[PDB]
DNA sequence: GACTTGTACTGGAACTCACGTGAACGAATGTTTTTAG
């Protein structure tokens, strides 16, 4: 669940001398640190991170020993993300004079992960390098760092200013080292492990999605009185909502307690009268008048079924079931009930029966006793890893609405003419959002909906940040990446440029 | 026109819900 | 010119429909901590 994060990094000199187009990697690991903390601190996931320096002047570790183990500090500890670690990356951190060897760097690294550990549950441990393997170093004690970091079951990574992995011997010498050590630790799927600055900037520029892990619901799917196999339903799709709301406080003083709400009721009276809750009964409207009905006498005669029931009314062909007619706000997935292999082998029969015949499952749904009864669709949905039903709901009779809308292709004054059909056909084949993959396998998607974060979230997110580092200041403009996201490629607008012209020649559109 | 509820006029007469006949 | 009666126009309010926010309640299910033997 828990994961604890031993962020270590270089303040020496050889970051500071650098080209000032480059961008000098201090600067740049600033960065990624800095946005590594705001994406902590917005997505509470209950992580531990702790901060420490090498390269400094000053000297702060449990161990010192002799020449070794010097110009190394942890100015954090294991603690949870706040905005103070932010203020403090901004401000109080600053590039340094000396040299440290980024060996004895992670053997502090390894000795605070390993003692400030204990009294705590941590799934994961991980320790992040940012240097630029510009500083000379001996190697001596690389077998115990390995048979420790293999022993505790601690991941590592690294981060340098050039992607590989024009430089200097040593940084060659720095990259033949980690590289050992990224081997020897994991092996060749290691090698991929060592990130740059821009490109993680390029990752980290965008707020953790809202994610909420959906509670298993177990039933049994039964076909007549005799057969039941038993079901777990979880919830695929539905509308993502911020899970934290806005609490109103007092102007001056800003406490919640400091201001209530409470409301009352009153009657028609010039007096204006009031009266108490458990004076008033809730009625209806029967066309021109009102017919009380208490709330007991409506539990009495209310709609009483039996909760969790799962039963397949029919079968029908696919065909008759439209994707217009979908209701609800979510999708259910469901499974075979966990560690049941009679479960599992009923289900894939009924699914691959299904899918064989082309049929669906219009089923009936209710999630509990006082839940309302729905009428549902239920279709196979077959992948190589695995295989499932896939529940949505279906409309009732009263759902429905009778609209009658005008023939397009019998009118005799909208009736586009063959210029226009071409241009109109040029227009979308040049405005494609899919290309073939050179005729020969099948599409690709060239913008996917689908893994573009919420952009409201995103906004919320930036405007909190914004105000917490800045409270006078006014909030900011949205942030360009989110309009590059939130629009298509420049390719397909280029494209569609004179196909547009095209079509506001030809259409004689006026505004009236 | 043909199908129009004699009750609504404007909206078409909706068939009475069978439920479910098996063929 | 001032008042009274009658007709016509019309801009806004009321009402209905639909969606979104925030809260309480029951209800469940699971998970963590405390106490008894």
């Amino acid at each position: 669940n828990k994961a604890a994060v031993v962020l270590c990094m270089d303040v020496g000199f050889t970051m500071s001398n650098s080209i000032p187009g480059i961008e000098s990697p201090f600067e740049q690991a600033k960065k990624v640190i800095t946005m590594f903390v705001q994406r902590q601190v917005f997505a509470e996931n209950k992580d531990e991170i702790a901060l420490v320096l090498f390269g400094t002047d000053g000297t702060d570790n449990p161990l010192s020993g002799g020449d070794q183990y010097q110009n190394i500090t942890v100015h954090r500890h294991l603690m949870l993300p706040d905005f103070d670690l932010l203020e403090d990356i901004e401000s109080k951190i600053q590039p340094g004079s000396q040299q440290a060897d980024f060996l004895d760097a992670l053997i502090v690294s390894m000795d605070v992960i390993q003692h400030e550990t204990i009294g705590k549950k941590f799934e994961k441990r991980h320790i992040e390098i940012f240097t630029d393997l510009s500083s000379r170093f001996s190697k001596s004690q690389l077998d115990i760092i390995i048979h420790s970091l293999k022993k505790c079951d601690i991941s590592l990574q690294f981060f340098l200013p050039f992607s590989l992995g024009g430089i200097t011997e040593q940084q060659k010498e720095g990259l033949e080292i980690v590289k050992m050590v990224m081997i020897s630790l994991e092996g060749e799927d290691g090698l991929d492990e060592i990130y740059s600055f821009s490109e993680s900037l390029r990752k980290l520029c965008v707020f953790k999605k809202i994610e909420r892990h959906s509670i298993h619901w177990p039933c049994r799917l039964t076909i007549g009185s005799n057969l039941s196999i038993r079901i777990a339903a979880y919830k695929s799709i539905l509308q993502e909502r911020v899970k934290k709301t806005w609490t109103v406080v007092d102007a001056k003083t800003l406490k919640k307690e400091d201001i209530q709400k409470e409301t009352v009721y009153c009657l028609n009276d010039d007096d204006e009268t009031e009266v108490l809750k458990e004076d008033i009964i809730q009625g209806f409207r029967y066309g021109s008048d009102i017919v009380p009905f208490s709330k007991v006498d409506e539990e009495q005669m209310k709609y009483k079924s039996e909760g969790k029931c799962f039963s397949v009314l029919g079968f029908c062909k696919s065909s008759q079931v439209q994707r217009r007619f979908f209701m609800g706000n979510q999708v259910l997935k469901v499974f075979a009930a966990r560690d049941d292999e009679a479960a599992a082998v009923a289900l894939s029969s009924l699914i691959h029966a299904l899918d064989d015949l082309d049929m669906v499952a219009i089923v009936r749904y209710a999630y509990d006793k006082r839940a309302n009864p729905q009428v549902g669709v239920a279709f196979p949905h077959i992948k190589h890893n695995y295989e499932c039903l896939v529940y949505v709901q279906l409309p009732f009779m009263e759902d429905l609405r009778q609209y009658m809308f005008s023939s397009l292709k019998n009118s005799k004054k909208y009736a586009p003419t063959e210029a226009q059909l071409n241009a109109v056909d040029a227009l979308i084949d040049s405005m494609s959002l899919a290309k073939k993959d050179e005729k020969t396998d099948t599409l690709e998607d060239l913008f996917p909906t689908t893994k573009i974060p919420n952009p409201r979230f995103q906004r919320l997110f930036q405007c909190l940040l914004h105000r917490a580092l800045h409270p006078r200041e006014p909030l900011p403009p949205i942030q360009q990446h989110i309009w590059n996201m939130l629009n298509p490629p420049a390719e397909v607008t280029t494209k569609s440029q004179i196909p547009l012209s095209k079509i506001k020649t030809l259409f004689p559109l006026i505004e009236a | 026109c043909p199908g129009e509820s004699l009750i609504n006029p404007g909206f078409k007469s909706k068939k009475p819900a069978g439920g479910v006949d098996f063929d």
